[PDB]
């Protein structure tokens, strides 16, 4: 068989494991958290897909930030951010954390957690539904399941 | 002539709503259940 | 008017605290907590197989904001900016001027949804029902800056859910 | 054909474990009015082969700690004793048919809190050894009631021979003559197994000790803990639910034995979902001043209980 397709087949073995088995860690800083609260709730039952409900920052996969990231709040972010072993996504959760919302011209209020950490999925409203952040959750899942890391490294 | 339609209580209102705490009482007694766990020991013994 | 929570005498009769040894030593109350948990095993779960089922909404709901059309296909916005005023995130920018025939038309329509909070006082304040916020709640993006709204984003939105807000407008605008 | 029979054993029970992660979640959201995995593959029957290549391919921590030696045995002495620990149990047949196995098995199990104690040291954290302090000191502290206990049990029984119990229960089940001691066999052993409402370690708003392990080594201590609350679960039923051997059909003794050992398994999922967590203080004082009173007590009355009924076991 060729090399070729070996590393496509593999590719798509741990893009499986990987998108099957997210463990997020939740940062939840505002009201944007209890809508992620619903999300674990019976309607939703995130656990269902594999995503566990609490992870701790070593053990987790993905970062949800769910609320207003201050300024007196930003470092922290960053250290948890550092500490998470890879491979490691962040999703973006409702205007403050996208932008900075309603508190955009605040003094004391970063605008946007993109300007602290990498965002790999931005889930809008105020809050997003907790079957909006759903949405956000299985769009990062096919996200992961498009990564060829194995098929750039074959062609190195 | 159309009469005012809005969001009202059925006429007579609506039925009883229950709000009280009824923790119900079930199981036997202190004695019954001492009895009990005591001659299951003795057949167990025995 | 009151009443007291946690004011009981328990009896100090030799039944009664026979009772409690019981308790204390078979545990009782906390088998009785089992139980609980056992009927909910049993129980059907309230759980909904999305993305093939969906939590109901009402036509009440704010989702993504869109731009609407006159049924000759004109546009209902014209440029008056009671929006733009009302918005208490200043999350909408305006521009304007006279078109080629004259109407009182928008050069810049532009909504920033990671200002936005979602509130719908910018469809509350519009004279013509030209800026709405329509059912659709799934459009996260990958990146910031597709959150940035223009006016042919919107206007592609309108032409894109008219079918659905038309019908919810129609079921509504009676409370309104 | 023994080298076929420890593989027998051990690749089951690992299965046995892998697929009891996912038998734990959804029992558990049954009780909470919800599914559970059901999306990777059947009713959630990949779930457990997922989150294995995907914790083998995440990268590890491993922290400047102050042995880096000590880091690496934690794990292998866990996982080591874990599987240890089954060489012994009658199904009805032991892997190694052990006069003294009850022995065994309790000499094995203290020696696991030095995984504990060393991943505490390794962590080089301040904070992560006062947990790993707490921990010990929860678990030296319930196997003397695991000792006392299976003492008395075993004054009805005559031996330490494992396969004696079986025999011992040829007519009736210990849990009938000695239900008080199953009661505190049976909390004594969550305890043992930092089980809720036992688990200050993974109780958050408190303290754990095995926080620093990431991937693979996280994976290695999360194998080891639940293979041992499966072998306690098969002790308790061997213990206290004999299953009736027939020598001409032993696959029967192993139907009805596994069932039990389930459901015994079972009780441990259901028994987390269903109370709060203990306080550390008042753990030890459910040891220290209400079980341990009580059995020592028992102890004095199965010593003597024996005699005065005419009623020794053989020594055989
Ligand atoms: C014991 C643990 C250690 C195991 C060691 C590794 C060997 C185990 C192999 C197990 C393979 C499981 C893969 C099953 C994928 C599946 O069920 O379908 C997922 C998905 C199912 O669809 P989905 O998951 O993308 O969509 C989910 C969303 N809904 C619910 C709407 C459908 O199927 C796929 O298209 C993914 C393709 C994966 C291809 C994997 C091929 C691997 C071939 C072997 C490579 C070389 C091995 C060395
Ligand atoms: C799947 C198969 C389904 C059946 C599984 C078994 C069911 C076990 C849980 C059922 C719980 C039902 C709730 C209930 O009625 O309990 C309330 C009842 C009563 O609760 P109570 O606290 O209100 O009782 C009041 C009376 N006094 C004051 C005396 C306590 O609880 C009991 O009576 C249980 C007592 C026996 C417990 C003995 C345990 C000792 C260990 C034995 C080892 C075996
Ligand atoms: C090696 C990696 C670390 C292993 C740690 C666990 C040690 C295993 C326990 C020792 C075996 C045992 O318990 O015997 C009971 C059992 C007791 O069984 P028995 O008392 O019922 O008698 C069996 C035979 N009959 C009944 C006929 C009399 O011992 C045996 O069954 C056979 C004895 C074999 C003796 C060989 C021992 C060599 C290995 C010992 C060195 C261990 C080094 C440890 C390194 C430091 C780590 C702590
Ligand atoms: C209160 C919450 C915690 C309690 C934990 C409860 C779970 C532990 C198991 C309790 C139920 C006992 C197991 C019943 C299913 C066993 C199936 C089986 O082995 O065959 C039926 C067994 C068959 O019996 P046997 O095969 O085990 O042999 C009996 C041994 N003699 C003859 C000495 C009595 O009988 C039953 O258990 C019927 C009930
Ligand atoms: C004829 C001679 C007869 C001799 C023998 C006579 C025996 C008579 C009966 C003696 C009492 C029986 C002992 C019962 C054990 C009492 C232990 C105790 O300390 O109780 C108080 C203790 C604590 O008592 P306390 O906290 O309420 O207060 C103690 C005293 N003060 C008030 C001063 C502090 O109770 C507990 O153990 C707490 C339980 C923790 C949660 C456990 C979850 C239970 C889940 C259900 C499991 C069911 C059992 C499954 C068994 C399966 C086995 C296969
Ligand atoms: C454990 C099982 C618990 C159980 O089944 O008890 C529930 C039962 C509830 O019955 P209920 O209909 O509510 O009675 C109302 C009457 N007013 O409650 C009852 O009816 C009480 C019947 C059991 C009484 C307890 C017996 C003594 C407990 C100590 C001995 C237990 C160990 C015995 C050996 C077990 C070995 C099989
Ligand atoms: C305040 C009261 C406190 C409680 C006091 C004690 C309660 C009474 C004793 C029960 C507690 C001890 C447990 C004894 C288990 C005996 C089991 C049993 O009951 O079986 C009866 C059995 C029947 O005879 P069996 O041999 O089976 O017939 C067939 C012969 N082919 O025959 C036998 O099993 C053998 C006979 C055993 C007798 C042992 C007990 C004798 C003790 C003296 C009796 C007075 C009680 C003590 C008084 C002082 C208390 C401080
Ligand atoms: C035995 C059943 C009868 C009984 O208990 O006595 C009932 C009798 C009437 O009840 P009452 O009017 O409330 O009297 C108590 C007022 N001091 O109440 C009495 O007055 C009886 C005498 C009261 C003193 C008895 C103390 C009993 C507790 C002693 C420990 C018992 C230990 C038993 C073993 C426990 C393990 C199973
Ligand atoms: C005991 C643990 C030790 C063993 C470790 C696990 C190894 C044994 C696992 C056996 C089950 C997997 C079967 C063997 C691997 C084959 C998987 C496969 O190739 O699925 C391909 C198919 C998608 O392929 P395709 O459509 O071509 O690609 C499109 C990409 N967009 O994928 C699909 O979507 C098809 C839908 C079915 C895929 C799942 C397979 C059925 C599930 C069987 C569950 C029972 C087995 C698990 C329980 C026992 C534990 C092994
Ligand atoms: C029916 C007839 C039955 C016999 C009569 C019943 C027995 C009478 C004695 C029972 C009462 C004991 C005295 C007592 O009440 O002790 C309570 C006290 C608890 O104090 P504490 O928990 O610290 O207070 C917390 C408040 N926030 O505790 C203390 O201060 C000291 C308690 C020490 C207990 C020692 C336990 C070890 C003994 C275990 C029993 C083994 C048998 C002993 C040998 C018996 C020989 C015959
Ligand atoms: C030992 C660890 C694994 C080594 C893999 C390896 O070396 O696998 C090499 C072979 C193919 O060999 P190649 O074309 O020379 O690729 C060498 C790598 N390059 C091209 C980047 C230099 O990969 C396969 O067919 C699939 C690997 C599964
Ligand atoms: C394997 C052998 C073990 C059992 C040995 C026999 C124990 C005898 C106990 C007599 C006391 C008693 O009451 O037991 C019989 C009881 C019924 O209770 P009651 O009398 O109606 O309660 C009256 C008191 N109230 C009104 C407070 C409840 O029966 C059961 O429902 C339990 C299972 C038997
Ligand atoms: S985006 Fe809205 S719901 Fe979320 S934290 Fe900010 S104000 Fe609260
Ligand atoms: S919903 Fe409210 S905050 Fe958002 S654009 Fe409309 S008026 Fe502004
Ligand atoms: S309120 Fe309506 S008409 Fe006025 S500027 Fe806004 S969208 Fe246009």
């Amino acid at each position: 068989s060729r090399g070729e397709y070996v590393v496509a087949k593999l590719d798509d073995l741990i893009n499986w494991a990987r998108r099957s088995s997210l463990w997020p860690m939740t940062f939840g800083l505002a009201c944007c958290a209890v809508e992620m609260m619903h999300m674990a709730a019976p309607r939703y039952d995130m656990d269902r897909f594999g995503v566990v409900f609490r992870a701790s920052p070593r053990q987790s996969d993905v970062m949800i930030v769910a609320g207003t990231l201050t300024n007196k709040m930003a470092p922290a972010l960053r250290k948890v951010y550092d500490q998470m072993p890879e491979p490691r996504y962040v999703v973006s959760m409702g205007s403050c954390a996208n932008g900075g919302g309603y508190y955009h011209y605040s003094y004391s209020v970063v605008r946007g957690c993109d300007r602290i950490v990498p965002v790999d999925i931005y889930v809008p409203g105020c809050p997003p539904t907790a079957e909006a952040l759903l949405y956000g959750i299985l769009q990062l899942q096919k996200k992961i399941k498009r990564e060829k890391r194995l098929r750039i490294w074959y062609r190195r | 002539a159309s009469k005012v339609k809005q969001d009202m209580p059925p006429v007579g209102g609506y039925g009883p709503i229950d709000y009280k705490r009824n923790l119900p009482r079930r199981g036997l007694s202190g004695y019954s259940m001492f009895a009990v766990g005591i001659g299951a020991l003795l057949f167990g013994y025995w | 008017t009151y009443k007291y929570v946690n004011l009981r005498e328990p009896s100090m009769d030799m039944k009664s605290v026979t009772d409690r040894a019981a308790q204390t030593l078979l545990w009782t109350e906390l088998i009785r907590g089992l139980g609980m948990t056992l009927s909910y095993l049993f129980r059907e779960p309230a759980t909904i197989n999305y993305p093939f089922e969906k939590g109901p909404l009402s036509p009440r709901f704010r989702g993504e904001h869109a731009l609407r059309r006159y049924p000759s296909g004109e546009e209902r916005c014209i440029a008056c900016k009671l929006c733009e005023a009302v918005c208490p995130a200043q999350a909408i920018t305006i521009e304007a001027e006279p078109r080629a025939d004259g109407s009182r038309r928008t050069t810049r329509y532009d909504i920033d949804m990671t200002k936005c909070i979602y509130c719908g006082f910018c469809q509350e304040a519009c004279p013509v029902d030209a800026i709405v916020e329509g059912p659709n709640f799934e459009f996260s993006t990958e990146t910031h800056e597709e959150l940035l709204y223009n006016k042919e984003k919107l206007l592609n939105n309108g032409d894109k859910w008219e079918a659905e807000i038309a019908a919810n407008i129609q079921a509504d605008y009676l409370y309104r | 054909m023994f080298m076929i029979n420890i593989l027998m054993l051990i690749i089951p029970i690992l299965l046995a474990v892998a697929f009891l992660t996912l038998v734990e979640r959804k029992v558990l959201g049954y009780m909470q009015l919800r599914k559970g995995p059901n999306v990777v593959g059947p009713y959630g029957l990949l779930q457990p082969i997922a989150d294995a290549i995907k914790l083998f391919i995440k990268e590890p921590l491993r922290p400047a700690t102050s042995s880096a030696s000590m880091f690496i045995l934690a794990p292998i002495m866990a996982l080591g004793l874990a599987l240890t620990m089954w060489i012994p149990l009658p199904m009805p047949y032991p892997l190694i048919n052990m006069n003294l196995g009850v022995l065994f098995m309790l000499a094995m199990s203290s020696l696991a809190v030095y995984s504990i104690l060393w991943s505490g040291w390794a962590s080089n954290s301040k904070y992560a050894l006062i947990g790993a302090l707490r921990a010990v000191a929860q678990t030296i502290s319930y196997e003397v009631t695991l000792a006392i206990i299976l003492l008395s049990v075993l004054l009805m029984s005559g031996s330490f021979t494992l396969s004696t119990l079986i025999t011992t229960q040829e007519q009736m089940w210990l849990i009938l003559p000695a239900w008080p001691l199953a009661m505190m066999w049976f909390i004594s052993t969550l305890a043992e197994t930092n089980r809720a409402p036992f688990d200050l370690t993974e109780g958050e708003s408190e303290l754990g000790f095995n926080v620093e392990y990431a991937a693979g080594p996280f994976a290695l201590f999360f194998m080891a803990e639940y293979a041992n609350i499966i072998m306690m679960n098969i002790f308790t039923a061997i213990l206290f639910l004999g299953t009736s051997h027939n020598p001409h059909m032993p696959e029967l003794y192993t139907i009805n034995f596994t069932i039990k050992s389930l459901l015994l398994t079972m009780s441990f999922l259901w028994i987390r979902a269903s109370y709060p967590r203990f306080r550390y203080d008042q753990l030890m004082h459910l040891l220290w001043k209400n079980f341990l009173p009580l059995t020592l007590a028992l102890c004095m009355w199965h010593v003597s209980l024996p005699i005065l009924t005419s009623g020794i076991p053989p020594q055989t």
